[PDB]
């Protein structure tokens, strides 16, 4: 059972999200850190800024940056305890989405011969992973000042029954089948990355997209008034 | 250690394609003249999808099952690069592309639920069926999706195990010469299509090969299935796209998943009707 | 309002593993009932009949609501599917709790609950801010249920006197244990039986209802050939299910699942005597070889639409009814399977097994032509 | 020998702010007057100015940026700059300072083939320079020189980092306060502290006497304080700081209850004679 | 390389006269925070911050062989994920290095069969027993970095919920067990022999308790001294590029076990104010 | 994983089948060493070799030559032979293997001086073909020799020797032990000092119970065992100074 009488099991109807509470500026001793939590799914991200390239200096592009990024999810994260060492293949694709959506609006134009690294370290995971560390990677780039095309926001979207679900828990992502996570930017609607493994028929697949996009945008109205209230406490006591 | 694109290489293509016109010819939704060949015995595969030989293996074995799942097999896809197909394929040095081409695949044709695991188990947690493919890439000129996709069902529809026959507790296998070995139990045939996107989003094509990938900024996959089911998408190369060009993309692929299917149901009959007069290997369309 | 709910299930491999759970409060609940104002007014949904027509109070309320425990639910399903009984008030957690227990009494509280003229109105107790309870420590979830249920019978109480214009719109609370009533009555709320609202309704004939263990083989073998123990092959009947006979080579009849322990129709068993004044009467004690083999046969799915447990009756009437651990489960219906045993635990009534290979569907030449070659083993 | 634990407090938002900066957060769009040249830290989009750090805006006459909270070090041309010596190549030495690359100093600039192996002793791996900065290089690297002989390898002293947007530019950042310690309030996020010297390079190596080392410690912390609680770093801020200072033992400054009514008797002074 | 060597004998010098950089005396801890049960997902958790450095440790629970040296009585299982999220010095591979080595040293320190009581774990001697996994994950490294994790894996240890379960068995298979309902679960462990590790690291003449990157780096030799309650003493350790003359060992010892009681008692303190203070209550904040 | 000869999944030792009750090996002198047997130069590819016996304890050490303020840093491998001792390990090992790595490395630099050595590195391998005993001092005793052999720049040469605690009513300290007195044990420590500069190098012992006293004391005894083995040592290199 999962959406009967328009409720699902968390009790809240299909397209609300979840209760999402992002925190910057946790770890002074780097350049950039966000904490994010959305609903039970706990994520922490930490970026360095463009440091000059330390070691193995034939990896520096001429023009623009380059971008660095690693997944790690801590070993207690669900109920088997899980090894990051020798278990690396689940993780090395998801470090490579994460340098694909950083490469994508991150402006590498502007930083020439520079590195930008972003580590993302989950603490808990309850379904709906990626978007979160999208998330968190995003508040902790905007903590850096790394000057980017637009704020970034990732959700994720199943279809169940005939309706489109928002936000998925680990519970629909279990038993369900079909998900779909975007990436999006909401300046210019452009979305940024798609993941969906499924299998979904082509006829409702317009429905769940903008279901998908729409907690996208839902997620881009909740985090700008966080950011902007870091940032109008961070002025008060400037000037 | 690869050779380098030159300027006017760059330059040439896109104003080719800026005009809607292909090296080789074709137009922009045109799949290459594929063929496909079987090999000696059961579950070996030569896929070319045009310059491109994908070699693709099953084999399969008893292995005590895994605890959470005691009632249904377990499959293990490999996908390896060998070095004769690239020569920057040294072993070690192209980790990123490994691992984009074995996740897609493993996350097709795993949670896609093409081939059944539940009509594997011989024994609930004791003995159990385990099905191991091995997909070399042996010319590097195009997608290695497109025919790593193709090469995988094909080799799964070709495949034969060998029988086992339970009788209480006892499980009495057979050699290939005591008994005939039964065919694979397989819902349906999903496939992968890769699109190529150039400069934002304007200009959409279909399978690039090596200097219409080295051109290119975006590539897009959409995996789908006779009954015009969409498996999976993934996109790649940081591009922006909007949602009218994957709601006009979707279409395009289900064609091209009807094409092949049709492609891959006479390389089957004609591989069978080859080997019943006589035994030999089946060639198949190349159309 | 967040709140958080813990539980500590165990796993398919064999293991204990901890799990937390978020849980939102809404506040937008709707009563169901259009005499309110605070809710809002007739959902597109079901409503429940503001100012009822009488069906037959006459004895004992006012117009009025029926609400019912879970043990009456379950029992008096076929009292309550009656067109004459007509405004019922059910809660989540009686149903989730029938979910759990029995699967085509849900079945049936789902087709009355789509049907709109028998008017029930489901109530998301378990989300409204009012009527949540959490798990005190040192609580059975029985009585965190029961204690559920009560607080929200008190909560409509308290919602149609006062949130109302003029409280004239009851609650009746269904029960079996009598003592349940007094605790309603202790706390709160007007109730009834189930026994003595449905005498006392009125108009009475339209609604006039209401393991042994295994011994391992060594200790058998040593009986055998010390003494009373006897070897030999089993034999089901196609009459009755329940009798059986045991050859020795001299046959033993043997009835009841008591005696029957749970061996397949061709075996080789170790009978155990009775003694002969209930009487030639065996019982099987032990199990010496397995001897199976696949079945043809349907498998007929439960109401359910997204359950994994799936019932599997054979081709042939000798063979006791099989449960399988599916995901297909739809496609499977109505064509012809084989089907493999894999044992036969103490628990259940029932063997485990699993699907091994689909043949075809019911009615075509070549599937039935398969199944009965495959049924009496022409190879 | 005493150890305490506590629980951690959860922070407080503290508010009456008081405040008309316009404030901008990426992807929003800046309001368009025709006759804005460029700026930095923003670009251009389906022509139309679109901000691109979270902060608040400036505007000149012909010139409007966004100005962030939280940036690293970039090149400007007047200021002097301390930074940490990493490598030594054949011609120059890599300088790493909080600049987005490792800042580059030549040998022509310093004021002392004969140069190629004697380069190295003079100038140790790792030790700590202070500079003006020359030019700018294309890509954005950072070349500093040293001019006169007011700069040149420091003494012993102590270094905080901070982060590079909380200190004024003001000029004669060399104070020598009359507490008895000299300090460099480097432009960039660095902030040196070393004892005043009597004489008016060599490596003084003496030990430094004991009043005067309790002295740099005291500053020290009121730095770190003032950094902790995000306020402008500047010569009469650090002296009040220090004046706050004076009743409470040095240890006991690190504790966050000592920390607020330090920088809150502070504030309160600076505001009452600002004006 | 990481700070000149004037910076150096200026800390020294400044050592040998009992104020250091930041004003503490010679046997001074700063403020040490310490938080209970911050992840959600797990039997029990701690979050521990010193200065800038931060330690959060996870404790789970899980069923095993008991071992085949020990069988009647369970284990314990350590590992250590210096993360990259400290530095990117280690970033892919250099982080199991030194995740390796603390870890090693953990081991040690329960390797005494009188530290934590093994005979509470077994369930039902040579089939089952418990296997406490202990996962440290350390957040930002800064300085004195085995303190606070000895200090996080007590706290942790103490925060452990350990689920009761008793497993009934049959003459045949029968691995049927109950957990038991009604979340109280009485098996919380007794921790007051649980010990904890001091540093002594060791700059002029005199030695100093709770070095900084800068103490440490200006430092040639440190000793790693772990000390119980009330006045055991575990393993010992040399760490360090330097050498060590006698007597300092004996007099680092015997300040290594006063701040051993110090810190033992105090931390006994504070969890207690915490499990005193509304369970329900304090709203939990990791911000 | 495939780059050895695979064969069975999971094996098992045959002694923790093997019903007997093994006796205690009694009592003895506290201070009562075992014979040393030294020898230094006995490899010949490598640049210099050690190899050191002591009763049931054996192990060899050989020390590859240098190769290309700056500093040389010696990189120390400690491999433990798969057949030494009871149980056999696996041929990497992984996890005990880089614990004893640590000690050897953090107990020889203050031996070898490294100011003489810019932009060079050291490779100490140390293998020990028989635990009969203290097992880390001997690795750090033939390493010594060893490196002294190779011929690289020192102090003085390393000397170790391990402790053991026997866990009877009155707990008393035992020097040198065998595997046996080990197995028995509740707490061992091993200490190696430089005897000449008279300063200690590196301990590291693991305890299961004591006392500050103890330990103390355990210390004082093991410098002085160390201080009482050294000349047979001495004895030894001089030996295979005169063979060159």
């Amino acid at each position: 059972l999962l959406s009967d009488q328009g409720y699902r099991v968390d009790g809240r109807r299909a397209g609300e999200l979840r209760k999402i509470q992002a925190r910057m500026g946790v770890f002074a001793q780097a350049d950039g850190s966000a904490y994010i939590e959305q609903g039970n799914t706990k994520a922490l991200a930490v970026v360095y800024g463009p440091h000059e390239i330390r070691g193995s200096r034939a990896r520096a592009l001429p023009d623009r940056a380059l971008v660095n990024c690693q997944y790690s999810s801590a070993t207690f994260s669900t109920g088997e305890r899980k090894r990051r060492p020798h278990g690396d293949r689940k993780s090395c694709e998801m470090g490579l989405q994460l340098r694909q959506t950083f490469e994508a609006a991150i402006l590498t134009q502007l930083h020439p011969r520079s590195q930008i690294d972003i580590y993302v370290q989950v603490l808990q995971a309850d379904g709906g992973t990626y978007a979160a560390c999208v998330n968190a990677a995003t508040l902790a780039v905007l903590d850096a000042g790394i000057p980017m095309r637009d704020f970034v926001c990732a959700c994720s979207a199943g279809f169940v029954d005939g309706t489109a679900l928002a936000d998925l828990s680990h519970v629909e992502e279990a038993a369900g089948g079909p998900q779909l996570a975007l990436a999006l930017l909401p300046a210019s609607g452009q979305i940024a990355l798609l993941e969906m493994d499924a299998r979904l028929h082509e006829d409702h697949l317009e429905r769940v997209l903008e279901a998908a996009a729409q907690a996208a945008r839902d997620v881009h109205t909740l985090l700008d008034r966080v950011v902007r209230q870091h940032v109008r406490e961070a002025s008060i006591l400037l000037g | 250690k690869e050779t380098p694109l030159s300027n006017c290489e760059r330059r040439f293509l896109l104003r080719a394609i800026e005009e809607k016109k292909r090296l080789d010819g074709r137009q922009t939704y045109d799949y290459r003249n594929i063929r496909i060949s079987f090999g000696t015995d059961y579950g070996c595969c030569i896929v070319e999808l045009g310059k491109t030989r994908v070699l693709g293996q099953v084999s399969c074995e008893l292995v005590s099952p895994k605890l959470n799942r005691a009632t249904e097999g377990i499959l293990f896809f490999n996908l390896e690069l060998s070095q004769m197909a690239a020569p920057a394929f040294e072993p070690g040095r192209q980790s990123d592309l490994l691992v984009k081409l074995n996740r897609l695949m493993e996350r097709c044709l795993r949670n896609s639920k093409c081939i059944d695991t539940e009509s594997l188990c011989v024994v609930a947690g004791e003995k159990v069926w385990q099905i191991r493919v091995d997909l070399h890439l042996l010319n590097h000129d195009g997608n290695i999706i497109d025919a790593a996709s193709i090469a995988a069902i094909v080799a799964l529809c070709h495949f034969r195990r060998p029988d086992v026959s339970v009788q209480g507790d006892e499980v009495t296998l057979y050699t290939p010469e005591e008994r005939d070995p039964v065919p694979l139990s397989i819902h349906h045939m999903p496939i992968c299509v890769s699109f190529a996107f150039f400069q934002q989003g304007t200009y959409l094509l279909v399978d690039p090969n090596e200097r219409e990938e080295r051109v290119m900024d975006g590539l897009l996959v959409i995996a789908m299935n006779k009954h015009r089911e969409i498996c999976t998408i993934q996109s790649s190369g940081g591009i922006m796209l909007l949602k009218d060009q994957v709601l006009r993309c979707s279409k395009i692929a289900g064609v091209k998943v009807a094409e092949i299917t049709e492609l891959i149901l006479k390389a089957l009959e004609n591989d069978q009707k080859v080997r019943k007069e006589g035994g030999k290997f089946g060639f198949a369309e190349s159309i | 309002m967040l709140k958080s709910k813990t539980f500590l299930k165990k796993t398919r491999a064999g293991g204990v593993m901890k799990i937390v759970r978020e849980h939102y409060l809404r506040d937008d609940i709707g009563c169901g009932a259009p005499g309110c104002a605070a809710c809002g007014g007739a959902h597109e949904g079901p409503a429940l009949e503001p100012q009822p027509q009488d069906p037959a109070s006459s004895v004992c309320p006012q117009p009025h609501y029926l609400l019912p425990d879970t043990n009456v639910l379950l029992h008096q399903i076929d009292v309550l599917e009656d067109p004459a009984i007509r405004n019922v008030i059910v809660l989540q957690t009686v149903l989730q709790e029938v979910r759990n227990r029995s699967a085509p009494v849900y079945k049936r509280i789902r087709d009355v609950t789509n049907n709109q003229e028998k008017h029930f109105y489901t109530f998301t107790n378990e989300h409204h801010r009012e009527t949540y309870v959490e798990q005190e420590q040192g609580e059975n979830a029985n009585d965190r249920n029961n204690r559920a249920i009560r607080v929200a019978a008190k909560w409509y109480n308290e919602h149609l006197k006062k949130m109302s214009a003029d409280n004239q719109l009851q609650v009746i609370f269904i029960t079996n244990d009598r003592r349940n009533k007094e605790k309603a009555i202790e706390e709160g709320i007007p109730a009834f039986t189930c026994e003595e609202y449905v005498k006392s309704l009125t108009a009475n004939p339209e609604l006039i209802d209401r393991f042994s263990e295994h011994l391992p083989l060594s200790k058998l073998q040593q009986g055998i050939k010390s003494g009373t123990y006897l070897q030999g092959t089993f034999r089901a009947s196609r009459e009755n299910y329940l009798e059986a006979t045991v050859w020795i080579h001299k046959e033993i009849i043997l009835q009841g699942l008591k005696h029957l322990n749970r061996a397949v129709h061709e075996d080789i068993v170790a009978v155990e005597l009775l003694p002969k004044s209930q009487w030639p009467t065996g019982r099987v004690v032990g199990i010496i070889k397995r001897n199976w083999r696949p079945y043809c046969g349907m498998l007929s799915k439960s109401d359910i639409k997204e359950s994994r447990r799936h019932l599997f009756t054979p081709a042939d009437k000798r063979i006791p009814r099989i449960r399988i651990e599916t995901r297909q489960a739809s496609t499977l219906e109505g064509r012809r399977i084989i089907v493999a045993i894999d044992g036969w635990p103490r628990n259940s009534r029932y063997p485990n097994g699993h699907f091994v290979r689909n043949l075809g569907d019911v009615g075509e030449k070549e599937t039935e032509t398969e199944v009965l070659l495959l049924e009496h083993d022409v190879p | 020998m005493a150890m305490e634990m506590r629980l951690p407090v959860a922070r407080k938002p503290l508010s009456g702010r008081d405040t008309k900066k316009h404030l901008v957060v990426p992807g929003d769009t800046i309001t368009t007057d025709t006759g804005f040249m460029r700026g930095h830290g923003t670009y251009m989009g389906e022509e139309k100015l679109i901000a691109s750090v979270a902060g608040s805006v400036e505007r000149v006459n012909k010139l409007i940026c966004v100005k962030a909270l939280k940036t690293r070090y970039i090149g400007e041309v007047g200021d002097i700059v301390v930074g940490r010596i990493t490598e030594v190549q054949q011609k120059r030495w890599k300088v790493e300072t909080n600049s987005r690359l490792d800042s580059v100093l030549l040998l022509s600039s310093m004021n002392l083939a004969e140069d190629e192996l004697a380069m190295r002793g003079f100038l140790q791996e790792g030790d700590l320079i202070s500079a003006e900065v020359q030019a700018v290089f294309s890509d954005g690297a950072v070349s500093l020189h040293t001019r006169s002989l007011k700069y040149g390898k420091l003494g012993q002293g102590v270094l905080v980092q901070v982060s590079p947007s909380l200190v004024k530019r003001q000029k004669t950042h060399f104070h020598d306060l009359p507490c008895g310690a000299s300090v460099i309030l480097g432009n960039n996020g660095f902030i040196w502290i070393y004892p005043t010297p009597e004489h008016k390079f060599i490596a003084n190596l003496e030990p430094v006497s004991l009043a005067d080392r309790e002295v740099i410690s005291r500053l020290r912390n009121c730095i770190i304080s003032l950094v902790t609680q995000r306020m402008m770093l500047y010569d009469t801020s650090i002296l009040y700081c220090y004046e706050a200072s004076l009743p409470h033992q040095i240890k006991d400054i690190l504790k966050p209850e000592i920390m607020e009514e330090i920088v809150m008797e502070t504030r309160q002074r600076l505001l009452e004679q600002e004006g | 390389v990481t700070l000149s060597e004037a910076e150096k004998v200026y800390i020294v010098h400044g050592v040998q006269e009992d104020l250091r950089v930041d004003g503490r005396g010679c046997e001074d801890y700063r403020c040490v925070e310490v938080e209970t049960d911050v992840v959600s997902n797990t039997s029990g958790s701690a979050r521990v911050k010193l200065g800038h450095t931060d330690i959060l440790v996870g404790v789970k629970a899980e069923m095993g062989t008991p071992k085949l040296e020990k069988p009647n009585e369970g284990y314990l299982e350590f590992f250590v994920d210096c993360s990259a999220s400290a530095t990117p010095e280690f970033e892919g591979r250099g982080g199991d290095d030194l995740g390796t080595e603390i870890a090693n040293t953990l081991y040690r320190i329960f390797n005494n069969k009188s530290s934590v009581d093994l005979k509470t774990l077994c369930i039902s001697p040579r089939e089952h027993c418990w296997v406490l996994y202990v996962d440290v994950l350390l957040l930002e490294c800064g300085g004195n970095l085995f303190d606070a994790i000895s200090i996080a894996v007590k706290a942790a240890l103490f925060n452990t919920r350990i689920p009761r379960v008793r497993v009934l068995e049959d003459e045949e298979g029968s691995k049927d067990i109950e957990l038991s309902d009604d979340p109280y679960d009485c098996i919380r462990l007794s921790v007051e022999n649980v010990p904890c590790i001091v540093t002594l690291c060791k700059i002029g003449y005199r030695h100093v308790v709770d070095a900084t990157l800068q103490e440490e780096a200006c430092s040639l030799a440190s000793l790693l001294v772990s000390v119980t309650s009330k006045g055991v003493v575990t393993c010992m350790r040399k760490v360090g590029k330097g050498s060590l003359d006698p007597e300092s060992i004996f007099e680092m010892m015997e300040t290594g076990k006063r701040v051993g009681k110090v810190l033992h008692a105090s931390l006994q303190s504070v969890v207690h104010k915490e499990e005193s203070l509304g369970p329900k209550r304090q709203k939990v904040g990791f911000l | 994983d495939h780059r050895r000869i695979r064969g069975p999944e999971e094996s098992q030792p045959p002694q923790l089948y093997a019903a007997d009750e093994e006796e205690a090996p009694g009592t003895r002198d506290p201070t009562r060493l075992r014979p040393v047997y030294a020898r230094a130069g006995l490899l010949s590819q490598a640049k210099g070799s050690a190899y050191l016996e002591a009763g049931g304890t054996k192990v060899l050490c050989a020390v590859s030559g240098p190769r290309q303020a700056l500093r040389g840093r010696l990189l120390c491998d400690f491999r433990r032979a798969p057949f030494a001792g009871r149980r056999r390990r696996a041929p990497p090992g992984g996890c005990e293997e880089r614990e004893l790595a640590l000690a050897l490395q953090e107990a020889l630099e203050p031996a070898v001086r490294l100011g003489r050595y810019p932009r060079a590195q050291l490779e100490v391998s140390a293998l020990l073909l028989e635990d009969g005993g203290s097992a880390l001092a001997a690795a750090l005793t033939a390493a010594a020799l060893a490196l002294a052999d190779a011929g690289v720049e020192m102090y003085d040469l390393v000397v170790g020797c391990g402790l053991s605690l026997a866990p009877g009513p009155a707990p008393t300290w035992l020097l040198d032990p065998t595997r046996l007195e080990e197995e028995r044990a509740a707490a061992g420590l091993t200490v190696a000092l430089m005897p000449v500069l008279n300063q200690v190098a590196g301990l590291l012992g693991s305890g299961e119970g004591g006392l500050t006293e103890s330990w103390a004391e355990a210390v004082r005894l093991g410098l002085e065992g160390c201080q009482r083995l050294y000349p047979v040592l001495q004895q030894s290199l001089v030996r295979a100074a005169r063979r060159r």
